[PDB]
C-alpha cells in the first residue's frame, strides 16, 4: 500500500492470477491487484469538494497515451 | 505514483492539506476560509 | 459439452511396457490390443493396463476384435481383481510414424459409438529406439461440428497444447478427422524403484577391481593420444600468437578420463586391501 | 474511475478485428475486461453482442466474469443489475462475477452467495458460486462459508473441485487453521483428480 | 521465401511427406562433375619447362 | 545435464546407419546428401564431423530415419 504494508487482495489476486496456466477463469483474479492511483481531497462534510492541486512538471511524462 | 514527491496546490488555498501530498490516497484537506463550498457531482456510473 | 483441450491420458508403467513388448513382439504386423482402465470424470483416461488381442490374419479392424475372447477375459482378469471398463484400443504402426488409417479410423467410430470417450493409441516400435518413445492418443472429430465452424476440442486451460504435432499426423488428418490427446505417465515411487533395480549396480560391481593389465594398457592409450594431441596443441598455440579449439577440448577430455579412472582405480584398490584384512 | 473513465476502445476494435481463434476471441474478452476494470462502463460488449454470442462453453463463463470485473467495485445495483444482465454456464458465471464486483470487502452478500451455491443443482454453478464465495469471504474465516465449501468439496468432480480448494483457501486466508490445513493436506493426498490437487 | 526468389531451374528442399517448398539450394551441379574442378592448383610453373 | 546430451548424441551416431554420399554443403551444420537407397535429401549435419575432412562426394552415413549426415 501506499504507506508500505503487503497489499494482502494485490498478492492474492497476482497469485491466482498467475495460475491460469491452468484455468482460464482464475485470469479476472488480477481485477484485485489493481489500486487506483488517485490522490482525493476530502473535507469535514465527507462529500468530495470542487478543489484544484497543482504539479512541477511537464504535461508530457504524466499524461494519459495518445488517442492513436 | 511517481507523480506524488511533486504535487501541491495554488498559493496555499482554502484547504490545507492535513499531511503532505507525498503520501497519496485519500487526504482530509483542512478548510479555513467559509464559502458556498461547491460539491462534486454524483456522475452516473455506466460510462 | 464439448471436450475441452485438457483431456490426458495417464498410461500406467505396465500399460506401456506391455505394449512396446507387444509391438516388437510381432513386428512387421498390425499388433492390436484393447486397453483396460476406467476414465475418472471428463478429463483423464486413467489407462491402468493394456490387453494384448490374437493375431487375427486380417490385418487390423473390427473384424480382429474377437468378442467371445475379449469378453471371456474380462470376465476372467475381473475375477483375477482386475474390475476395469476397456477405455480404448491400442494398435501399433511399425515404421509408418504415428497416425490413423481408414481402418484405424473405423475402429476408433466403433469404439466411439459403443463409448464416446474412448481413444485409439498408437506406438510404433521401430522408431521408438533407444531413449525415444514416439507414443500417440488420438479420439475423431465430429462432421457435424466440423461443418459448423465450432472448433473441435475447446480450449479453457494453458494445458493440452505445448506439443507440436507432426507433420505426418498434420498429413494425415490431425485436425481435420481426428485429434491428439496428451500422454501422462504415472510413475509411482515404487515402480520406479523396481525399474531402477534394472540397472542397479551390485555391491560386487561397486567394491570390484578393474583388471590391471587391461588398466596398464587402457592407460598408456589414452596417455600416447594425449601426447599426440599436446603436440597439435603447441602447434595451434603458437601459430595463433604469432598470427595474432580442438586440440584444448581433446585434450580436457583425455586428461579428465586419466584422472578420474587412475583415482578411481586407487581409492577401491586401498578401500579393498584394508577392508578384506 | 467513472469520471477519469479515460479508455480507448478502437485498439479493441483492431484486436477483435484480428481475432480468428476462440483462444484470442477470450483473450479480447479479458483484456476488455481488464481495460474497463473499476470504470463500470461497459460500452464494447453491450455493442458487440454477436461476437459475445460467438463465445462458446466455457468462454460464456469468462465473459460474464469479465463484466464483474467491468462492475468491480459497484455494489449498489448488486442482485438485480446480475439478474437483469442474465444456461449453467451463464448461472456460474454470474455467480463469478457477482462475487468479483463484490470484492474483498464483502459482507452482506455472503448470505446470498451462501444459500446460491447451496441451492445450485449443476456443477458449474457450484464452482462459479464457489469463487464467487471466496472472493466475497476472503480473509472473513467465517466457519459456515468454510463448511459450505467442504462440503462441496468432498466429492469426485474436477470443476467443483477446483473451485472449492480455491475458496477454501480464499476464506481460510491467514488464519493457519489447523484444522484446515489437516483436511486440505488430507483430501489432497487421498483424491483422484489432478484439477482438484 | 518469394517466387521471384523461386524462378525456374533452381536446387530447392521440400518437407518431407507435405512438399513444402522451405529452401533456396544452390544450382544443381552433378557429383563427379563438381569433383572435376581443380581446388588445389598442382605446383607446376613456366619456370619448370624449356625449351 | 549436459552429460546425457554427449550420451544422446552417440546414442543417435547408432550402427544400423545408411551410407550415401555427400554431394554439397548446403551452410553449416546443414547439407545435401543423396543415400545409396537412389534419393537425394536435405539433411542436417551433426556437430563434430570435421568440415575440412567433409569433402564433396564423400562417403558418409546417414541415420536410418532422420537421414541425418551423422
Ligand atoms: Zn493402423
Amino acid at each position: 500500500s501506499r504507506t508500505g504494508h503487503t497489499h494482502m487482495p494485490s498478492v492474492v489476486g497476482v497469485l491466482v492470477f498467475t495460475q491460469f496456466w491452468f484455468w482460464f477463469p482464475l485470469s479476472h483474479f488480477l481485477s484485485l491487484a489493481y489500486t487506483p492511483t488517485c490522490v482525493i481531497g476530502l473535507n469535514k462534510d465527507l462529500k468530495m469538494p470542487k478543489v484544484q492541486y497543482k504539479s512541477n512538471c511537464k504535461p508530457s511524462t504524466f499524461a494519459y497515451p495518445a488517442p492513436l | 505514483p511517481a507523480q506524488l514527491k511533486v504535487l501541491t496546490m495554488p498559493e496555499t488555498c482554502r484547504y490545507q492539506p492535513f499531511k503532505p501530498l507525498s503520501i497519496g490516497g485519500i487526504i482530509i484537506l483542512k478548510d479555513t476560509s467559509e464559502d458556498i463550498e461547491e460539491l462534486v457531482e454524483p456522475v452516473a456510473a455506466h460510462g | 459439452p464439448a471436450v475441452d483441450t485438457a483431456e490426458q491420458v495417464y498410461i500406467s508403467s505396465l500399460a506401456l511396457l506391455k505394449m512396446l513388448k507387444h509391438g516388437r513382439a510381432g513386428v512387421p504386423m498390425e499388433v492390436m490390443g484393447l486397453m483396460l482402465g476406467e476414465f475418472v470424470d471428463d478429463y483423464t483416461v486413467r489407462v491402468i493396463d493394456v490387453f494384448a488381442m490374437p493375431q487375427s490374419g486380417t490385418g487390423v479392424s473390427v473384424e480382429a476384435v474377437d468378442p467371445v475372447f475379449q469378453a471371456k477375459m474380462l470376465d476372467m482378469l475381473k475375477q483375477t481383481g482386475r474390475p476395469e471398463m476397456v477405455v480404448g484400443w491400442y494398435h501399433s504402426h511399425p515404421g509408418f510414424g504415428c497416425w490413423l488409417s481408414g481402418v484405424d479410423i473405423n475402429t476408433q467410430q466403433s469404439f466411439e459409438a459403443l463409448s464416446e470417450r474412448a481413444v485409439a493409441v498408437v506406438v510404433d516400435p521401430i522408431q521408438s529406439v533407444k531413449g525415444k518413445v514416439v507414443i500417440d492418443a488420438f479420439r475423431l472429430i465430429n462432421a457435424n461440428m466440423m461443418v459448423l465452424g465450432h472448433e473441435p476440442r475447446q480450449t479453457t486451460s494453458n494445458l493440452g497444447h505445448l506439443n507440436k504435432p507432426s507433420i505426418q499426423a498434420l498429413i494425415h488428418g490431425l485436425n481435420r478427422h481426428y485429434y491428439s490427446i496428451t500422454i501422462n505417465y504415472r510413475k509411482n515411487e515404487l515402480e520406479q524403484k523396481m525399474l531402477l533395480n534394472l540397472h542397479k549396480k551390485s555391491w560386487m560391481e561397486g567394491l570390484t577391481l578393474q583388471d590391471y593389465s587391461e588398466h596398464c594398457k587402457h592407460n598408456e592409450s589414452v596417455v600416447k593420444e594425449m601426447l599426440e594431441l599436446a603436440k597439435n596443441y603447441n602447434k595451434a598455440v603458437e601459430e595463433e600468437d604469432k598470427m595474432t579449439q580442438d586440440p584444448k577440448r581433446h585434450l580436457e577430455e583425455h586428461v579428465d578420463v586419466l584422472m578420474t579412472s587412475n583415482i578411481v582405480q586407487c581409492l577401491a584398490a586401498m578401500l579393498d586391501t584394508v577392508v578384506f584384512k | 474511475l467513472i469520471r477519469n473513465n479515460n479508455t480507448d476502445l478502437m485498439i479493441l476494435k483492431n484486436t477483435k478485428d484480428a481475432v480468428r481463434n476462440s483462444v484470442c476471441h477470450t483473450a479480447t474478452v479479458i483484456a476488455n475486461s481488464f481495460m474497463h476494470c473499476g470504470t463500470t462502463s461497459d460500452q464494447f460488449l453491450r455493442d458487440n453482442l454477436e461476437w459475445l454470442a460467438r463465445a462458446t462453453n466455457w468462454a460464456k463463463f469468462t465473459a460474464t466474469a469479465s463484466l464483474g470485473v467491468i462492475h468491480k467495485g459497484h455494489e449498489k445495483e448488486a442482485l438485480q443489475l446480475m439478474a437483469t444482465y442474465l444456461s449453467a454456464y451463464q448461472e456460474g458465471g454470474g455467480l463469478y462475477a457477482l462475487g468479483l464486483i463484490h470484492a474483498n470487502h464483502g459482507g452482506d452478500i455472503i448470505d446470498y452467495l451462501l444459500n446460491q451455491l447451496k441451492n445450485a443443482s449443476n456443477d458449474i454453478v457450484r464452482h462459479g458460486g464457489s469463487l464467487g464465495l471466496g472472493l466475497a469471504a476472503m480473509g472473513t474465516a467465517r466457519q459456515d462459508v468454510y463448511d459450505l465449501l467442504k462440503t462441496n468439496l468432498y466429492q469426485d468432480d474436477a470443476v467443483t473441485g477446483e473451485a472449492a480448494g480455491l475458496a477454501l483457501g480464499l476464506v481460510m486466508l491467514g488464519s493457519k487453521n489447523a484444522q484446515a490445513i489437516e483436511d486440505m493436506v488430507g483430501y489432497a493426498q487421498e483424491t483422484q483428480h489432478e484439477k482438484i490437487l | 521465401i518469394d517466387i521471384n526468389d523461386v524462378t525456374p531451374n533452381c536446387r530447392v528442399a521440400l518437407r518431407n511427406d507435405s512438399y513444402t517448398l522451405h529452401k533456396i539450394l544452390p544450382n544443381k551441379v552433378d557429383p563427379l562433375v563438381s569433383l572435376m574442378m581443380v581446388e588445389k592448383v598442382p605446383d607446376s610453373t613456366y619456370e619448370m619447362i624449356g625449351g | 545435464e549436459f552429460l546425457h546430451a554427449q550420451e544422446e548424441v552417440k546414442r543417435i551416431q547408432s550402427i544400423p546407419l545408411v551410407i550415401g554420399q555427400f554431394l554439397e554443403a548446403v551452410d553449416q551444420n546443414t547439407a545435401i546428401v543423396g543415400s545409396t537407397t537412389g534419393s537425394n535429401y536435405y539433411v542436417r549435419i551433426l556437430s563434430t564431423i570435421d568440415r575440412e575432412l567433409l569433402k564433396p562426394n564423400a562417403s558418409v552415413a546417414l541415420h536410418k530415419h532422420s537421414n541425418a549426415l551423422v
